[PDB]
């Protein structure tokens, strides 16, 4: 399927979501260091056999039940400093990003 | 039998330049006192400097504001040279707002209660159109030495909102200081020495007060010489033994072996406690099972064991 | 065709001078810094400029 990007990333605490907007990329001017998450990108996974364990997982948790993976770009080691710009570009036809 | 220096004939050349004279001095003490005072004054002098700022529309230091003639990075550099004098407080906030055409200087900073701007012609930005405005909030602090913005971390205990600009702090009002040694004018004494200390600050400190501060710092440092003389940490450990919900049979066995603490049990490797009477192969598994639940496997090695 | 949407992020880091950093003139003389001495230890002329 498609690799949509959004702020809502499963299995990541509210501490790492402090510096992301409604689209899923860091605010301009946020001072970053270490390995903080920069872009929230999800990669779909394949599953078509809804076993009862997966059924109860989807019942107690969200509809996806964290099936999707999280291929989110992180700050590489030894790199610090405030962000400057974000350069989102969109393919024609698809709904444009909020920013 | 040593003459005491008296701070006399202090004269001021300009708003920054200053000359302090120490009339009575002995043979070799002039250079000693001059060097000590110069090093003390250049190293550690209290002063006020801008710590962080907040401009209305900016997000970081690497941006620009429409209508101003300088980058935000440049504006921080012109602000770093701003010198203020605060009385009775240490976290004074200096808010300035200006609109129109022409340079914006420190003279238009809002008149706070007790804050004296040494020079009011210190330009910090320029405006270039009639309808643009600049609104910033400057925070000044009091310190002792050079404190870079990057080094400090305690200021990040409470999260800084995006928009708070961090600027380095110098805190040292003394920029240049030199001393000179001449012969005193006293003729009744055979030969006497006088010392004059040319001091150039940014106008934030009084030269006499600066000399007094250096002298008291030196005296307090020397106070330590006038009387020489002188001639199991983890919370999971150190817990009561009867907290692992063991069986009745293990309770008496541990008491006989005198395992009264959790950490004593974890230090026993599997080949040696089996020799204990009536330990039980299945019961031994129970002790291993409950200790594996806490993540404490048998066979660890400690170094120091306090009684408590 | 395989790419649906792209995002790029830029960082800005200020590198203050420090002992290991290399400094050179424009006459073939170079070198690495060895120590950032305080102001009060640098040699000073008669007027006191270090």
């Amino acid at each position: 399927g498609p690799e949509e990007i959004t702020a809502d990333i499963p299995n990541v605490g509210e501490a790492a979501l402090s510096k992301l907007d409604e689209s899923g990329i860091v605010y301009i001017g946020a001072e970053v260091t270490g390995g903080d998450i920069l872009v929230g990108k999800v990669t779909p996974k394949g599953e078509t056999q809804l076993t009862p364990e997966e059924k109860l997982l989807r019942a107690i948790f969200g509809e996806k039940a964290s099936d999707v993976k999280d291929s989110s770009l992180r700050v590489p080691n030894g790199v610090s400093g405030t962000v400057i710009d974000v350069q989102v570009f969109t393919r024609d036809g698809v709904e444009k990003d909020k920013r | 039998e040593f003459l005491k220096p008296r701070l006399v004939d202090i004269e001021q050349v300009s708003s920054t330049h200053a000359k302090v004279t120490l009339e009575p001095l002995e043979r070799g003490f002039g250079h000693t006192l001059g060097n000590a005072l110069r090093r003390i004054l250049l190293s550690s002098m209290p002063g006020c400097a801008v710590t962080e700022v907040e401009i209305d529309g900016v997000l970081h230091e690497y941006s620009t504001k429409e209508g101003v003639q300088e980058d935000i990075l440049e504006i921080l550099l012109n602000l770093k040279g701003l010198a203020v004098r605060v009385q009775g407080k240490d976290e004074v906030i200096l808010t300035l707002n200006k609109s129109g055409i022409g340079p914006v200087t420190a003279a238009d900073i809002t008149h706070d209660g007790d804050v004296e701007i040494v020079k009011p012609q210190h330009v910090i930005c320029h405006l270039t159109d009639e309808n643009a405005s600049i609104s910033m909030r400057i925070k000044v602090q009091r310190g002792r030495g050079y404190v870079p913005a990057s080094t400090r971390i305690h200021s990040e205990e409470d999260e800084r909102p995006i928009g708070r600009l961090l600027v380095d702090a110098c805190y040292s009002p003394v920029e240049r200081i030199a001393y000179n040694v001449e012969a005193a004018r006293v003729e009744q004494r055979t030969d006497l020495d006088k010392l004059v200390i040319e001091m150039e600050t940014n106008g934030t400190i009084d030269p006499e007060e600066a000399i007094r501060r250096a002298a008291t710092i030196l005296a307090e440092q020397l106070e330590a010489f006038v009387d020489l003389r002188d001639v199991e940490f983890d919370p999971i450990l150190l817990r009561p033994v009867d907290d692992l919900e063991l069986t009745v049979r293990s309770a008496n066995c541990l008491k006989a072996e005198a395992i009264h603490y959790i950490g004593d049990l974890v230090q026993r490797t599997e080949v040696e406690l089996l020799k204990t009477p009536n330990l039980g192969k299945k019961s031994l598994t129970e002790i291993k099972d409950v200790l594996a639940s806490r993540g404490l496997s048998l066979g660890m090695r400690l170094e120091n064991w306090p009684p408590a | 065709p395989g790419v649906l949407k792209i995002v790029k992020v830029y960082l800005a880091v200020k590198r203050r001078i420090q002992p290991g950093d290399k400094m050179a003139g424009r006459h073939g003389n170079k070198g690495v810094i060895s120590k950032i001495n305080p102001i009060e230890d640098m040699p000073y002329d008669e007027n006191g400029t270090p």
